[PDB]
């Protein structure tokens, strides 16, 4: 669901740049939240709402799995 | 006193005959001492 | 090659497991030496603690299998078997305290007291001893202190300053025995006085058979 | 009068010092044993051991109270016998193979029969009668055994009646060891009064006594050809004497080495002489040239015991380690 | 063109350079150190009864050493998994059994030695190898079923936007069995052992110190390193995932100890080198030791 979920909104942009940064936004990243990322991006407003919907939709996914991460010796 | 008498009573030879007796039996039984030379594996049975 | 090699490899098995089983039953034992200057009461102690070449005595004590040894009996040089004790637990020392008036019968001149003094001395101060702990037994405390009243104490130590009372000659006696030993640090002496009566021997025996197979446990495990 | 006469005697006697003669041979070279089997029965201070007539096995004796008679090629255990007396010091082999000799503190020695009929080893007799506990004993012949023991004395026995045959007295001090001669007409013996002396084994009378030592003889072998013997001493020196010589030949010792010596063995040509010191090692020394020929530091302990099989294939030597290793 | 536009380049961190650093040197000299005692102990075990129990520690913490350059790995390569499905369920596993059974070891020994110091009499009589065996046997038993539940749980996921295989644990939403599992998992591991080695250490100091003959300094010095060492060393990491298993990830606590995780396995890993060093310089001689064998 999560590929498929996020393949569907890369494919609506058609400039490659606008899925580089959906790509990206999609990218997991727990120390910083999205606006804080979305902010520095050094594009035009198109790669900002792509990365911020994108960004949404991965959180919106990630917070329903319950997988933990446990470094190898825990 | 009678045994050291009798220890004083028996003969004695001299050093270098007895040395010789010795250097005579010890060149003798040379190649019979496998100690002395070194033996092949086959014929020691100290194999391993 | 198989039919018989192997039998005999089996044959070895079986010696080797005998064998291992009668070792750690012979440690499961504590083993004690016991001496003593001829006749200094080794017959009342040996009696005691009870439920012609060296003579071995077994006794068990709050389920502690004991067996000592005694080599007064030998009359030979020590120095030439006494390394065969090496591994002893304790050494149980007899000295009677009324031989302080008495001189020996083969010399004369010499008190048996200085004679058991001087054994005591080689005995603690033997390399093969090092380790090992002394039990010294002051046995004939009854006739001791009957004697004291009659014989004063100066007659076999010269440089005693002190009344003619039991505890004092007691204590003075006990103090010279354990300044003997020189190694203060690692060896440790349990002194007790003894009578023909008192059963007390065999607890005191058996704590110090307690503290020294716990220091032994203790040096196994790198504690110690 | 006659001691000084003994020694004008024995000093004519030394035309000269067989280390001048012994010139011309050349030194052998150093030569390194390697250990082949190692022997892990016992598990107390191994204290005596000796070799076969058949330089198969070989039987050990350790404070323990076990005598184990090893197979020296298979490494087998042959016989398991729980000795009596636990603080045992020697032991010997029959030349048959027939009886095996013990004892030690316990002034009784012990003769076990390995060729029983019921399979387990049973004692043959009880030997007593020695005040001393028995420090050495070899075996005459299958019904003859000869004892020495700390009493300042050694005897003769006949295993069959049980009674001393001969008793021999002149010693001054303990006496620690014994060797039997080739012949098995003569036998050496050494105690702690610093001295070696020779006795007939049926006239008992002492032939010949030595005084080179300074201290107690821990050890003692003949040389094959019978007519010299070897003795440790605690003195740290070894020395060599002759019967036809009567005086002291040659003294093996060394400065860096002070420990005294424990055993003493030959081989078979007598060109080796093998002597176990206090050191956790053992020495092999030229018997020709008193040098060090080669060192035995397998040992951890003190070394014990120390034989050479009738046929010098391999040499024994046991220690307080509580392993036999065999060397050649 | 190629870098993330986000500018969050991944490096690694101050935390992960220390624990790596910390993994490299405890990799070393824990092998070393646990090869020789491994050698020694074996060459012992049948003349002694003490080599048993430092012969079970010496191997578990060989295997545990062993398997830190896989987790050195695991760090340089961003927790990536290559292994597949199998791998994941069973090496985690047997990583926690080893360092379980080196803590029970540690405990049995603590026992042993207490056994020993107050019941001399009963140790002389019945103490041989059959029952240190014994023990020893039932300290990896239980940590095999203390480490039951890393067979259970671990499983795989799929990073697909940055590939990458990440290994890790799914309780299926199920809170309470999480929480029962740490709970379960800090008493027999951490608190547990951490009391026993207490109590019975502090009870043989008394016992000793109560006699003159039996007194030492070298026994309260071990005492006080080993019980020291262990709880320093582990109690970082017992608190971190315990507290990890208690919280939900959306805290930021969460993340700073997910930064400290890498450092607190990295510090527990310091007791397998610090066991080999403590029984080498307690022992009364290890180059005699290493000579006779
Ligand atoms: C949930 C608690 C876990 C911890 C349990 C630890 C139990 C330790 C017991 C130690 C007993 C020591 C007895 C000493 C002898 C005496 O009573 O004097
Ligand atoms: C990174 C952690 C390092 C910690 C290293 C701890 C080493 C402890 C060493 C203990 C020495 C014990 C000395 C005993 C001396 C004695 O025999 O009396």
């Amino acid at each position: 669901t999560l590929q498929k979920k996020i393949e569907e909104i890369a494919a609506k942009y058609k400039h490659s740049v606008v899925k580089k940064c959906c790509y990206d936004g999609a990218c997991v990243n727990n120390d910083e939240t999205c606006e804080q990322r979305a902010a520095r991006i050094s594009l035009g407003p198109r790669c900002i709402k792509a990365f911020t919907e994108c960004c949404v939709v991965a959180s919106q996914l990630r917070a329903n799995i319950s997988h933990k991460d446990m470094q190898l010796g825990r | 006193v009678e045994q050291l008498k009798m220890e004083a009573n028996i003969d004695r030879i001299k050093v270098s005959k007895a040395a010789a007796d010795l250097m005579a039996y010890c060149e003798a039984h040379a190649k019979e001492d496998p100690l002395l030379t070194p033996v092949p594996a086959s014929e020691n049975p100290f194999r391993e | 090659l198989s039919a018989e090699d192997k039998a005999a490899v089996e044959r070895s098995k079986m010696i080797d497991r005998n064998l291992r089983e009668d070792g750690e039953k012979a440690a499961r034992e504590v083993k004690l030496l016991l001496l003593g200057a001829g006749e200094s009461g080794k017959s009342t102690i040996v009696k005691q603690m009870k439920i012609t070449g060296i003579v071995e005595t077994h006794f068990t004590f709050k389920d502690l299998h004991f067996k000592m040894f005694d080599v007064g009996a030998q009359r030979s040089e020590r120095k030439k078997w006494i390394h065969c004790f090496e591994g002893v637990t304790a050494i149980i020392f007899c000295v009677a305290l009324s031989d302080y008036d008495l001189v020996l019968a083969e010399d004369e001149e010499m008190n048996r007291m200085h004679e058991s003094m001087k054994l005591f001395d080689s005995i603690c101060n033997n390399k093969w001893f090092t380790d090992t702990s002394i039990i010294l037994f002051l046995n004939k405390k009854d006739l001791f202190e009957e004697k004291i009243k009659k014989s004063p104490l100066t007659i076999c130590y010269p440089e005693y300053a002190g009344s003619n009372t039991y505890e004092e000659a007691a204590a003075y006696i006990q103090c010279q025995f354990e300044d003997l030993n020189k190694r203060k640090d690692t060896k440790e002496i349990y002194t007790h006085f003894t009578c023909s009566t008192d059963t007390k021997n065999v607890q005191f025996v058996f704590d110090a058979v307690t503290d020294v197979i716990i220091k032994n446990n203790l040096k196994d495990c790198g504690l110690f | 009068q006659l001691k000084n006469q003994i020694r004008d005697a024995r000093k004519a006697c030394a035309d000269a010092t067989l280390s001048q003669i012994t010139n011309n041979i050349d030194p052998v070279g150093r030569i390194q044993m390697r250990t082949r089997r190692t022997l892990r029965g016992h598990l107390a201070k191994i204290y005596a051991m000796h070799w076969g007539t058949d330089s198969r096995l070989l039987v050990s004796a350790s404070q323990d109270g076990k005598l184990i008679i090893w197979d020296s090629y298979t490494t087998n255990k042959v016989h398991a016998i729980p000795l009596r007396s636990s603080w045992v010091m020697t032991c010997a082999y029959a030349p048959s193979g027939n009886y095996v000799a013990c004892g030690g503190l316990d002034n009784i020695c012990s003769i076990y029969n390995l060729k029983t009929r019921e399979g387990n080893v049973r004692v043959s007799r009880e030997l007593a009668g020695h005040t001393g506990y028995l420090s050495c004993c070899r075996f005459l012949d299958d019904n003859q055994i000869v004892t020495s023991s700390g009493d300042t004395t050694c005897a003769l026995w006949d295993i069959e009646t049980g009674q001393q045959t001969t008793t021999f007295t002149g010693h001054t001090g303990d006496v620690m060891s014994l060797s039997l001669a080739p012949d098995t007409r003569l036998f050496v013996s050494g105690a702690c009064d610093a001295s070696a002396k020779l006795w007939d084994v049926r006239e008992g009378m002492c032939r010949q006594t030595f005084t080179g030592h300074e201290s107690d003889i821990n050890a003692i072998c003949f040389f094959p050809n019978g007519n010299a013997f070897a003795t440790g001493s605690d003195d740290a020196t070894c020395r060599l004497f002759d019967l036809r010589a009567d005086q002291e030949l040659m003294t093996y010792s060394h400065d860096n080495i002070i420990c005294g010596i424990t055993s003493v063995s030959f081989s078979k040509s007598g060109r080796l002489l093998l002597a176990g010191y206090d050191d956790f090692n053992c020495n092999v020394w030229d018997a020709l040239k008193a040098d060090r020929a080669g060192v035995l530091a397998g040992h951890d302990n003190r070394v014990s015991c120390l034989g050479v099989t009738d046929d010098g294939m391999a040499v024994a030597t046991g220690s307080w380690d509580s392993f036999l290793k065999i060397w050649n | 063109l190629n870098t993330p536009v986000d500018k969050t380049s991944n490096t690694l961190r101050v935390p992960d350079i220390l624990a790596l650093v910390i993994f490299a040197v405890v990799f070393l000299v824990g092998v070393l150190g646990n090869a020789l005692v491994v050698w020694v102990t074996a060459f012992e075990a049948k003349r002694t009864i003490n080599a048993i129990w430092f012969l079970n520690l010496a191997v578990a913490d060989f295997l545990s050493c062993l398997a830190l350059p896989i987790l050195f790995t695991s760090i340089v390569q961003h927790h990536h998994w290559p292994f597949g499905g199998a791998a994941c369920s069973i090496l985690p596993s047997l990583i926690l059994l080893n360092m379980y059974a080196s803590i029970l070891l540690l405990a049995t020994i603590s026992a042993d030695r207490f056994l020993l110091v107050f019941k001399p009499i009963w140790c002389q009589n019945f103490r041989g190898a059959g029952l240190a065996w014994i023990a020893c046997a039932v300290a990896w038993g239980l940590a095999l079923l203390l480490t039951i539940p890393s067979f259970l749980y671990r499983v795989v996921r799929e990073e697909y936007f940055p590939p990458k295989v990440l290994c890790g644990v799914d309780y299926s939403h199920d809170k309470r069995r999480e929480r029962a599992v740490a709970i379960v998992r800090l008493v027999l591991g951490f608190l547990w052992p951490l009391l026993t080695l207490t109590i019975c250490y502090t009870f043989i100091l008394l016992r000793t110190w109560s006699r003159r003959a039996t007194r030492s300094t070298k026994t309260l010095k071990v005492v006080v390193a080993v019980v020291a060492s262990f709880f320093i060393f582990w109690l970082p990491y017992q608190v971190t995932g315990i507290m990890m298993s208690f919280l939900e990830p959306s805290s930021p606590t969460f993340l700073l100890l997910k930064k400290l995780d890498s450092l607190c396995v990295s510090f527990a890993y310091i007791n397998c080198c610090i066991n080999p060093i403590i029984y080498v310089v307690a022992g009364q001689g290890f180059q005699g030791r290493l000579r006779k064998s």
